[PDB]
């Protein structure tokens, strides 16, 4: 694929001197660089990559997908409540096969209303018509006939055909019942357009075009034999089994005595509306050789094939071949082919194509492909998941998940690491090592995201990983919040500065109830100490015992030591005196600098003050 | 997503980006660094501040792991490193935003790269020179981000010949947290690759063979999900090439050549990774960016040409 | 991020009401959800607040023993249940969640009252016969004596908004409401125009179209 | 409880000005204290937390600010959509917000008396109604008179709110008499006096009449 890196400032021109190109995968698939080493070359050219999915659209289509992966729980693996447990196992992924089918669909639809490009709404499409056929070839009836059950398998294929392309469209409808050269309604070309619509099932509209021009007119009034032909007829396509296949046999019965009756009798009417009368109900009775002749696709065959001749799919090897003798396969869309190779048996060699289409259709597909156990790992062996080891499935999900992490969408996040636990292969350290890697590039901004993190932290034990996205968030109020362990000193110092220069989170320490709760080490308990010393201080013995706690939390401990020498001076028996001489004997710019802003030498007037103070204990 | 003006005068040389995607550094002969952020209102990349930071050419540039703060190196052909932090109580453009850390003026040659390391090892880094000696620092106390020792030095290039201007020299450490510190070093021709011994000194545990010419550019990828690793060079010989490592003359170290590509057709500038080394890009002479994906079979695909 | 309210209306009073309060884009286990109520033309006033980390509860005095605010966490969803409602508790009613206020509900309005739902009258006021030539002309409808609020008018189906002021009703002293809306228009349309006044008040599911013209003699 | 004062209680401003408003608590509350905006109809929504930090994404023209016991919120240039009541917060308790306003040039009212209608009468009640259109400043003063004899205590007025483009206000008046009373007299009028108006005017209907 070729993309324009700037449909608007090309930096270069003729081979002029060719120039040194760099380029920088950025953390964000959406947000990549390009710039060039060469003089008068400075601009900077920003790239995303090319055929990114930005939109909400997408984003939801994933969220879909996923819900369904999820969902399909112990069923999204294969075993290779006895019998049962087979059945019911096709059930319920089956199930999924079409709520991943609907999923898309939704999908397409918001792409053509929300839109620059269709291109998308196109190939969306294409990979539903596609799925629809895989559903109504593998997913229905596990493996048994149509009379296993004919209404849900006449149901998708009765889908899957009028779904794949638009014709007919009613713009072509109009088309003929208007074009003349001829009397009322009776060219190859009414006929053609009723036949197509009863080969496609449609056969309300197959009745309506009928009783449009010649139903009660030519026919009532010229044939009247051939009026009652045209109307019962009409009355048959009105009743067409779709639940009983026994219903069906004795349909096909009324049938082919309608068009053995008609077949040799009165011919009151023109000579080609007779063969036109003929044909209809032949294909009406599946004839193979009138089936194939008013076709014209090979899938309309296919399905004519399976409506009216012999509902069987012991026979689609058959009908598919006669089809394509018919009709070749129309190379203009993307889907035919597809559609051939999966009712023809060969089902696999469409997961490259699909990555090609979209990554994350082709990831799920191979998934539920997986699930059903058309394809599995046949490996049999390098301590890691993201390899040919496990599943084609596997490897493709885990790979969609690590595409999604760079989308830096934090919706998905959650989608891709979900995407890796639930993943159905791989040790669960190897996994512990991947989200170990993974996460710290979750674009977190709530606090809930954070919350998030932790969340899976906690769940897979990465309390390294945790320790550093803190570290990150740490990275006044802030460090408030935050009280690694030179840090925390680094936070006691200061409190404890601040506390000698002496709201809500020092009582907290020492709305409010939930603060508290949250509060239930040595920094904080020593800033809090500090607190009810203050507190002491702003109420003779209280006095007393916070010069104490003082002392003590001195010793524990320079700055401080003067901060308490001036307190001791401000203040200015056998227990007070013991501190003081603990401290004498405990006894460098910072503090000189805090010695001289107390005073608007430090270690004289300390003497001083303890000569003083054993004075007065001698005294007393 | 238009393109936009650096503000340089001179050529630009490296471009790289923060750890969340969000901000980029940039570094050119003009002597200057400029920051850019990308406005999350207006999707538009807008200069967060510019700022003169060294005497000579600055060549490479390079981010720290957010859980060490806001820092960015610099390597120039003045012989030196500096080192940056952001200090967020100034004014952007100011000039005035980045203030320098420290200096590191062991290199008796100019320097061409610097690279730094794996957080789960700590504020780490490397450069290479003129000289053709590898420098590892460390900022051993966390708390002090001027506390740059030296960590090692090693002989790269034996015989440097004091008459060519023909030289280039890059750096990458291996990403990997569950792996053995190492990283891979290119010095001209040569391309080798250097491993944490039990000794705590490097070793040389291997060298990726095959360039036949000059080494514009190498970049280790994240191995996520993989056992292995994969390294990926960008030669002058028109090739770029994907080698295979893994562990299991005197090395623990396996070496297998994985790809060669030569659609640029000149000479291979740049080669980088994806976040989850994923998708490598390659540009150079041609004026085109390719994006290659792995193949199932390991081998790699070519899933898009830019230009 | 969203909260959503419901739950509110019309409640007789003495009667009982419980208001929802359903969260999303934050971690309500964490946060507080307080209520904080507004009546017609007044200030905003907290009444309630619940930590849904500790289950802790708290009320404003004049609410206390009527008003309970409670909280699960699993369904994301707080509550406040309404006894003994009164005319002074007439108010929009919202949501806030704290993790200041950062998070509000849009709001749910609580009317308390006995008095019937009445439809309004809808009387035309007609364009004066004297309205200058080649000037503006002013014509209108009232919309008297409804209960309770609100009446909302439209002229021509929505599609005429230019020169329309709706005003603010007032409270008759009977206890209903009456509201005037007008329009200006050229003097020279009113033989030629059509203006359709579009009244609804949906309390008691009244709708009237009124056609206003110039008086005939 | 804690009251906040706020001042004033509501303000008018010119776009472009420098726009003040405070909060004093009636204790001593810590930085504990937010501030709103609310629009007419609608929920507040979050300015500043915690005294002076901005919450995330609302404009750089307003700032947060504290002198003690003093708090203050500030509008750097005032812009046109700024016009709401604001509100401090520190039970939790709001202040009794300001109403802020953009100041214009004087508009003179239009002034149009309508009679009540058949229909009304019809129903044994009759309804004057005075209207005065697009005018500032927002104090008008409306007179009844009925033949003649000043009128108190039957009639009730509302105004708009001031108009986003224009800033001008409309002002309805609405006069209640019994049907009887309503036909016991002859001249009904209601005079105008504002400032832009160099004399008050009259506009006046006689019952009955056309």
């Amino acid at each position: 694929i070729l993309v324009p890196m700037t449909v608007n400032d090309q930096p270069i021109e003729k081979n002029g001197d060719k120039m040194p190109l760099k380029f920088k995968l950025g953390p964000l698939s959406y947000q990549n660089m390009a710039f060039i080493t060469a003089k008068d070359k400075y601009k900077l050219y920003p790239v995303r990559i090319p055929r990114l999915d930005t939109s909400k659209e997408f984003s939801a289509y994933v969220s879909g997908l996923f819900e369904i992966y999820r969902d399909l729980g112990d069923d999204r693996v294969f075993n290779v409540v006895n019998s049962n447990f087979a059945k019911e196992h096709n059930a319920t992924v089956n199930l999924a096969m079409e709520a991943i089918l609907n999923e898309l669909e939704v999908f397409i639809g918001r792409v053509k209303d929300q839109d620059g490009r269709v291109n998308r709404f196109y190939e969306l499409e294409e990979s539903l018509t596609v799925l629809n056929c895989l559903r109504t070839m593998y997913f229905i009836l596990d493996g048994q006939d149509v009379e296993e059950n004919r209404s849900e398998f006449i149901e998708s294929l009765l889908n899957w055909i009028n779904r794949s392309d638009g014709e007919p469209d009613e713009e072509y409808i109009e088309q003929v019942f208007s074009v003349a050269g001829k009397k009322v309604f009776e060219t190859q070309y009414f006929w053609k357009l009723l036949n197509q619509l009863v080969l496609r099932g449609l056969l309300s509209q197959a009745i309506g075009c009928i009783e449009r021009s010649d139903l009660l007119p030519y026919l009532s009034d010229t044939c009247a034999v051939s009026f009652d032909a045209v109307s019962d007829s009409i009355e048959l396509l009105k009743q067409y089994p779709k639940d009983s296949s026994s219903t069906f046999r004795e349909w096909k019965n009324l049938v082919l005595k309608l068009s053995q009756a008609f077949g040799s009798s009165a011919t009151d009417i023109s000579g080609e509306l007779r063969d036109y009368i003929e044909d209809f109900l032949l294909v009406i009775g599946g004839n193979q050789r009138k089936i194939l002749q008013y076709s014209r696709t090979w899938y309309e065959s296919f399905c004519g094939f399976l409506l009216y001749y012999i509902p069987s799919l012991e026979l689609s090897a058959e009908y598919l071949q006669m089809s394509l003798e018919a009709n070749v396969v129309d190379i203009t869309n993307d889907w035919e082919q597809p559609c051939v190779d999966i009712i023809s048996g060969k089902i696999h060699s469409i997961l490259p194509v699909m990555e090609s289409l979209d990554s994350c259709t082709a990831a799920f597909t191979a998934m539920i492909c997986e699930a059903k156990g058309l394809i599995e790992n046949i490996f049999e062996g390098l301590e890691d998941l993201f390899s040919y080891r496990n599943g084609m499935a596997s490897y493709m999900l885990n790979s969609f998940a690590f595409e999604l992490c760079s989308l830096g969408d934090k919706e998905l996040w959650p989608v891709a690491i979900g995407l890796i636990a639930l993943s159905a292969t791989g040790t669960r350290s190897a996994k512990k090592m991947v989200i170990a890697e993974l996460l710290p590039h979750y674009p977190f901004v709530t606090n809930d995201d954070i919350e998030w993190m932790l969340s899976i932290c906690v769940e897979w034990r990465l309390p390294e990983i945790a320790k550093e996205i803190y570290t990150t968030l740490g990275n006044i109020e802030s460090i408030a919040n935050f009280s690694l362990v030179k840090s925390y000193s680094w936070l006691l110092f200061e409190a404890s500065c601040m506390e000698g220069q002496k709201v809500l989170n020092a009582i907290v320490s020492k709305d409010d109830v939930i603060i508290p709760q949250d509060i239930l080490v040595t920094n904080s308990m020593r800033q809090t100490l500090a607190p009810y010393a203050v507190l002491s201080q702003f109420y003779d013995r209280e006095d007393w015992g916070q010069a104490l706690r003082l002392l003590l939390l001195l010793i524990e401990f320079h700055y401080l030591v003067l901060l308490v020498a001036k307190f001791l001076y401000p203040i200015f028996e056998d227990s007070v005196a013991t501190v003081i001489e603990v401290i004498e004997t405990k006894w460098s710019n910072l503090y000189e600098t805090i010695i001289e802003a107390d005073k608007s030498a430090t270690l004289l007037k300390n003497l001083r003050k303890k000569l003083n103070f054993k004075l007065c204990q001698a005294f007393m | 997503m238009q393109p936009f003006d650096s503000g340089h005068d001179d050529l630009v040389h490296d471009v790289v980006y923060d750890f969340y995607g969000r901000h980029v550094a940039t570094c050119s002969s003009d002597q200057h660094i400029k920051v850019f952020k990308l406005d999350k209102d207006t999707s538009n990349w807008e200069l967060s501040d510019s700022w003169r930071a060294h005497d000579s050419s600055i060549v490479a540039i390079d981010w720290a792991s957010p859980e060490y703060g806001r820092i960015i190196a610099s390597a120039s052909y003045d012989k030196t490193v500096k080192l940056w932090e952001e200090d967020p109580d100034q004014e952007e453009c100011s000039g005035r935003r980045w203030n320098k850390l420290c200096t590191l003026n062991d290199s008796k040659g100019s320097l061409y790269s610097v690279k730094f390391a794996p957080a789960h090892l700590g504020l780490k880094l490397a450069c290479l020179g003129n000289d053709g000696i590898l420098r590892l620092y460390d900022a051993l106390e966390p708390s002090d981000l001027r506390s740059w020792t030296l960590t090692s030095e090693m002989k790269v290039l034996s015989i440097p010949p004091a008459n060519h201007l023909q030289s280039d020299f890059c750096l990458s450490w291996c990403p990997s947290r569950f792996s053995p510190e190492k990283l891979a070093v290119s010095a001209l021709e040569q391309a080798i690759i250097y491993q944490r011994g039990k000794d705590g000194k490097l070793h040389v545990a291997a060298k990726l063979p095959g360039h036949k010419s000059l080494i514009r550019s190498i970049s280790w990828a994240p191995s996520i999900g993989r056992w292995y690793q994969l390294i990926a060079t960008g030669c002058k010989d028109g090739r770029i090439r994907i080698f295979k490592i893994t562990e299991k003359l005197q090395s623990n170290l396996q070496v297998e050549l994985l790809s060669e590509h030569d659609d640029h057709n000149g000479e291979v500038w740049s080669v980088s990774w994806n976040l989850t080394g994923t998708i490598l890009s390659s540009a150079g002479d041609d004026g085109k960016v390719r994006l290659w994906k792995a193949t199932y079979s390991n081998e790699f695909k070519c899933m898009s040409v830019i230009t | 991020v969203q909260l959503v309210e419901s739950g509110g209306g019309l409640v007789q009073p003495g009667g009982s009401l419980r208001l929802s309060c359903a969260a999303s884009g934050f971690n309500v286990s964490y946060s507080s959800i307080h209520w904080v109520r507004q009546a017609p033309g007044k200030g905003l006033e907290w009444v309630a607040s619940i930590y849904p980390y500790y289950g802790s509860t708290s009320y404003a005095d004049s609410v206390k023993g009527r008003f309970t605010i409670s909280a699960d966490t699993s369904k994301n969803t707080a509550y406040l249940q309404m006894n003994s409602l009164r005319a002074e508790d007439t108010a929009v009613y919202y949501c806030a969640r704290t993790g200041a206020l950062d998070y509000w509900g849009q709001g749910t309005l609580v009317t308390v009252s006995s008095a019937s739902t009445k439809g309004p009258s809808v009387f035309p006021l007609a364009p004066s016969s004297k309205s200058t030539s080649g000037g503006t002309a002013a014509l209108g409808c009232l919309v008297k004596d409804y209960f309770p609020e609100p009446v909302t008018v439209s002229w021509n189906s929505g599609a005429l908004t230019s020169g329309v002021h709706t005003f603010p009703a007032v409270l008759q002293s009977s206890g209903l409401y009456s509201l005037s809306s007008v329009v200006t228009v050229p003097s020279s349309s009113l033989g030629t125009q059509t203006y359709i006044c579009n009244v609804n008040h949906k309390p008691s599911n009244t709708k009237v179209d009124k056609k206003v013209e110039p008086k005939s003699c | 409880d804690i009251q906040m004062t706020q001042s004033p209680s509501s303000l008018s401003a010119s776009v472009g000005d420098r726009v003040t408003i405070t909060c004093r608590a009636s204790q001593s509350v810590s930085s504990a204290v937010a501030w709103y905006q609310q629009k007419p109809g609608k929920a507040p929504k979050l300015l500043i937390y915690s005294a002076s930090s901005l919450y995330s994404g609302v404009p750089s023209r307003f700032s947060g600010s504290r002198s003690g016991t003093d708090f203050t919120l500030t509008i750097s240039s005032l812009q046109p959509e700024d016009f709401a009541t604001y509100y401090c917060q520190q039970p939790i308790t709001f202040g009794q917000g300001t109403k802020v306003e953009i100041k214009r040039t004087v508009a003179a009212p239009s002034v149009f008396i309508f009679p009540p209608s058949d229909s009304q009468l019809k129903s044994g009640t009759a309804s004057v109604v005075c209207l005065l259109n697009n005018f500032y400043p927002r104090e008008a003063k409306v007179q009844w008179k009925v033949d003649n004899a000043l009128q108190s205590g039957n009639s009730q007025e509302s105004v708009t709110e001031q108009d986003s483009k224009d800033s001008t206000y409309s002002l309805s008046s609405t006069l209640t008499l019994s049907k009887a009373d309503y036909e016991k007299h002859k001249v009904y009028a209601c005079e105008v006096t504002h400032q832009g108006l160099s004399s008050p005017v009259t506009k006046s209907f006689n019952r009955g009449e056309c």
